[PDB]
């Protein structure tokens, strides 16, 4: 680590740009321009739904996303009415349902059938990211992160401190990210999984008072994806991404 | 000696790539240097080249020269400081004045920072001196200077 | 007179648009400046001025007008003061595909339904990757083939170098190398013919390059990653400061910018834009007029600005004395 | 075959805006 | 002597990664390490 | 049939 | 024979699989 080194690795996380934006107009206008190419492939009639979706994006850039933003919260506003009416048995709550199979089982006292089960095993991370002593290394390794690395062995097996310095730099974000982090990889829609408890919950309750395993809504979602062109399943990604913003803002 | 001193002119004047996929760097080069860069370059420059040359070379050289110290002087520092903590922005003649501001901007951050994590302003001060002496310390910076910085952002704080 | 936009979101914009049409007033030029905003500027107009475009301003801003790539000249290192890099005649190049698309990162059992659904769901997402992918590809094919262009314009002095910035890893660095490889394996005849030495290098040996010996570069070319933007701001301040480099945008349009961050005034930057502008469209006589008055700002007057070092003064006052030196 | 809800077709609020309306007054 | 050349720096040991920050990072130290390479190769 | 719909399997 | 038993231990199953949804959601929504 040769010559007088002008400045010092000092950092602070004020001055690591944390911004995560999430921006909408780039987004529309590659559908646009998705749409445009689609143009040309398209026979006449989806040629003029096409030029009216594309009319219809261009009102929403001259008018400042305002347009889309009412439009996304009327199909919202349309969901979250729905929802409380599926609410069938409310006064019937969920934990309360395998008490009443323990006591059908007495009651009563073959192939059966499996069962998928995805959110249990995320459960099983909470028990660790919860933890105190997680967070405690957290709460102290940012704070003191040189501790951590041999900084020492680094600055003497490193004639230029420029990659000494990178190393350090990379480790604090994958910190931050890794704090910053939610147990889930990925954006749960809230409302159409609310959809589906409320609907679930309105089969086993009809199932506790009284062949195949196919799922035929999956002979539904092949044909609906079938008949609607590609930029409006593009357009979904946008309508979803709407819903996050609006509702922090 | 004067082979050396010529193989720094030629890399400096751009003549001559270094013998690797290496860049020049004042790093990269004063570590296979004995760390008398600057001086003993300019003296084996005003010695043994000036002379030997004619005089219209020997401004356009001496120019040159100059115009590359000051180049790899810029390049002591690192990109991410250059560019994302805006030293150069304002420009060259500005990079020390915009060293000192950082450092002592980045200095009352850090303190605050530790202060908000650890409260108890003598245990906060004392674990950023001992972080500022470590620091100077593998930077190969004169630890005098560092403490002598220290005191002063303190004092500013 | 012709209305040539001008986007504009600051009182900094608001300002320079006072002083730049003062300025051209003064020049007698048959244009005028209209202030617009970045998000309601007229489509169907491909020469125009602006101000410093935030990030998401430039993305807008090119995927309005179809743009490609920001271009950047520093001929005010001739004007900077103790000047450690006369006469910088090279160019960076930055492909623009991030900020005019940041997303672009990004069998249970044999049942005839669902491996029906995935066979749909992957041809969907097959059609949209690959049009993003060839969106890309095109860009960054715009941004070297600008490259070659512009160092074939240039005069060559036997060497004609283009530096080719090329972290290896993520995407845009990927399709970037494989547009080198391509082009340079495609064409190789203007190339061989003006010398142009084609030159994919890395960060740390391609930056000291650029900052020790720019004279053995013409051209610098980067994509849309940190890094690209990193050496664009190098460059940026490397000719003088924020303020005295000219930034220009093009694609399918051009439109010139004056590159500035948050407490800096300097317009030179803007004033060599209205200076291109001008000779693009016919005015070259008032252009040579515009940069004539500036020289003389900084070298008979030497009113400098108030960021720069030495001298220091105002905007606004620094624009008079332009306009004065102008006319 | 298993049933499913109106509500567990896709879009179904588009075309179940008007019993919506109906229903939560 | 060859001045354009390199020298040969002192020899870097084993890494011997600390559990702490293997428990902060389980999936990312390995990755991480292989970019240092990368990175002491190139830049 | 007795089977159960599960829109996300 | 009968399904019934099967039928209860598939809607147990089920439930389980709800209320796990259930309590991370609720976990993530707190954080």
């Amino acid at each position: 680590v040769s010559g007088v080194a002008p400045t010092i690795y000092l950092r602070s996380k004020a001055a690591l740009p944390a911004t995560s934006t999430t921006d909408v107009r780039p987004q529309l206008y590659a559908l646009q321009r998705f749409a445009k190419a689609q143009l040309k492939t398209a026979t006449e009639a989806e040629r003029a739904a096409i030029e009216a979706d594309i009319a219809r994006y261009q009102e929403y850039l001259d008018s400042d996303l305002e347009k889309l933003k009412q439009d996304v919260a009327e199909d919202t506003a349309k969901k979250q009415k729905l929802i409380p009416l599926l609410d069938r048995y409310p006064d019937v709550p969920i934990e309360k349902i395998p008490e009443h199979a323990n006591v059908l089982l007495k009651k009563i006292d073959w192939p059966p059938t499996p069962v998928t089960n995805v959110y249990a095993p995320m459960a099983e991370k909470l028990a660790l990211k919860s933890n105190p002593e997680l967070k405690v290394l957290f709460k102290e390794a940012l704070l003191q992160p040189a501790k951590l690395l041999p900084l020492d062995v680094d600055y003497q097996c490193s004639h230029d401190r420029e990659v000494v310095e990178a190393k350090r730099d990379r480790y604090l974000t994958a910190l931050v990210e890794a704090e910053q982090a939610p147990p889930l990889p990925f954006t749960p829609d809230v409302l159409q999984l609310q959809l589906e408890h409320n609907v679930l919950k309105g089969e086993l309750i009809d199932r506790l008072r009284a062949p195949p395993q196919v799922n035929p809504l999956n002979a539904i979602l092949a044909q609906h994806t079938a008949q609607t062109p590609v930029h409006r399943s593009l357009e979904k990604r946008l309508w979803t991404e709407v819903r996050a913003t609006a509702v922090s803002e | 000696d004067a082979v050396k001193f010529q193989t720094l002119y030629n890399v400096l004047t751009g003549k001559q790539h270094l013998k690797d996929q290496v860049p020049v760097k004042d790093c990269n080069l004063t570590a296979i240097f004995g760390a008398s860069w600057k001086a003993d370059l300019n003296k084996w420059f005003d010695s043994e080249y000036a002379p030997k040359l004619p005089a219209a070379e020997r401004d356009s050289a001496k120019k040159s020269l100059d115009l590359y110290l000051k180049r790899v002087d810029l390049t002591r520092y690192t990109r991410e400081e250059l560019t994302t903590y805006g030293i150069l922005a304002c420009g060259p003649g500005k990079v020390d004045a915009l060293t000192e501001k950082h450092l002592l901007e980045t200095g009352k951050a850090r303190l605050e920072e530790l202060t908000a994590g650890l409260g108890n302003k003598d245990e906060g001060v004392n674990a950023f001196r001992k972080e500022v002496e470590q620091e100077g310390k593998y930077a190969n910076w004169p630890a005098e200077k560092s403490k002598a910085l220290a005191d002063k952002v303190i004092a500013a704080s | 007179a012709k209305t040539i936009p001008f986007v504009a979101s600051t009182a900094l914009g608001e300002r320079l648009f006072a002083g730049v049409q003062k300025v051209l007033a003064a020049a007698k030029a048959p244009v005028s400046l209209v202030q617009t905003d970045a998000k309601f500027a007229p489509a169907d107009a491909k020469y125009l001025l602006a101000e410093p475009l935030s990030a998401a301003a430039t993305g807008e801003l090119a995927n309005k007008y179809g743009l490609s790539s920001k271009v950047t000249s520093g001929a005010a290192s001739q004007f900077y003061p103790n000047s450690i890099y006369p006469s910088l005649n090279v160019e960076v190049v930055q492909n623009l595909y991030a900020l005019s698309n940041p997303a672009f990162s990004s069998v249970t059992v044999k049942d005839e339904s669902a491996i029906k659904l995935a066979e749909l769901q992957k041809e969907t997402e097959r059609n949209i990757s690959s049009f993003f992918r060839d969106e890309a590809n095109k860009s960054v094919q715009a941004t070297l083939r600008l490259a070659c262009d512009k160092a074939i314009k240039t005069k060559a002095d036997k060497k004609t170098v283009m530096v080719v910035t090329k972290p290896h890893g993520d995407a845009f660095d990927d399709l970037l190398a494989q547009v080198t490889k391509s082009e340079s394996d495609g064409r190789a005849d203007e190339l061989r013919n003006s010398s142009v030495s084609v030159e994919p290098t890395l960060v740390g040996n391609a930056w000291p390059k650029l900052v020790m010996f720019p004279e053995g570069v013409n051209v610098v070319v980067c994509g849309p990653n940190a890094s690209g933007d990193q050496v664009a701001q190098l460059f940026v301040g490397i000719a003088g400061g924020t303020g005295m480099v000219a930034q220009q945008l093009v694609g399918d349009a051009v439109v010139f910018t004056s590159a500035n961050a948050e407490d800096n005034e300097n317009p030179t930057g803007a004033l060599l834009a209205a200076s291109n502008l001008l000779t693009a469209l016919g005015h070259e006589a008032e252009a040579k007029k515009i940069a004539a008055a500036v020289a003389k700002a900084y070298t008979t007057d030497r009113i400098l600005p108030k960021e720069l070092p030495g001298g220091k003064a105002d905007l606004e006052a620094f624009i008079d004395a332009v306009a004065k030196h102008a006319s | 075959l298993p049933r499913v809800h109106p509500a567990l077709y896709p879009n179904s609020h588009l075309a179940l805006a008007k019993e919506v309306a109906v229903l939560a007054k | 002597v060859d001045w354009t050349s390199l020298p040969a720096a002192p020899p870097r040991p084993s890494p011997s990664a600390p559990d702490t920050l293997i428990r902060l990072l389980g999936s990312v130290v390995d990755d991480l390490a292989d970019a240092d390479k990368v990175e002491q190769k190139y830049g | 049939n007795y089977n159960f719909i599960n829109n996300n399997t | 024979l009968s399904p019934i038993p099967e039928h209860l231990r598939l809607v147990k199953n089920v439930a389980q699989v709800q209320i796990d949804m259930l309590k991370l959601l609720n976990a993530q929504a707190a954080k």
